[PDB]
């Protein structure tokens, strides 16, 4: 009753979650200096990290 | 969806640019038989008990 | 003084932080490449071919 079973689906979600927080820090970093209309939600979010 | 609040709001948006589906990562896919192929090699993910 | 320190930091970082020291323009060249690879990453949805970036970059490519 105290041993819980995870399995692939949940596990991928957890790693992916970590991927999203480490992108979050970056995202804030860009919104720090931001110009209004030049950038869009691409120039910020990277791929490789996730 | 990128929202920008008029500076010193009551919250209302100056501009919202919807960047169509920025690409982040390629996540592996699970096979019809429940296996994964990471690099040319079938790999299975064992369920966890914690 | 900010300019001098910022100049000083960077000029040193460029110089010694690599086990194989490489000239500056080389570093700047490298930096230019990552930046492009970023846009081109999702812009292309896959990632640029080694020659994809070549026309974007000035040099012999």
């Amino acid at each position: 009753g105290n041993r819980r079973i995870r399995s692939v689906g949940e596990m991928a979600e957890n790693q992916f979650r970590v991927g999203l927080v480490r992108v979050e820090r970056a995202v804030k970093e860009r919104l720090s200096l931001g110009d209004l209309d030049t950038l869009m939600p691409q120039d910020m979010i990277n791929a490789k990290p996730i | 969806r990128l929202v920008i609040y008029e500076r010193e709001a009551p919250e209302g948006t100056v501009k919202d640019i919807k960047e169509q589906e920025v690409y982040m990562g390629e996540i592996p896919l699970m096979t019809d038989n429940g296996t994964f192929v990471i690099n040319g090699t079938e790999r299975v993910i064992v369920s966890q008990l914690h | 003084a900010t300019w001098w320190i910022r100049q000083a930091i960077t000029r040193s970082i460029a110089d010694q932080a690599r086990t194989i020291r490489i000239p500056v323009h080389m570093i700047e060249t490298i930096n230019k490449l990552n930046r492009i690879s970023r846009q081109m990453l999702q812009e292309m949805g896959r990632e640029p071919t080694p020659e994809e970036l070549a026309e974007r970059m000035l040099m012999p490519e």
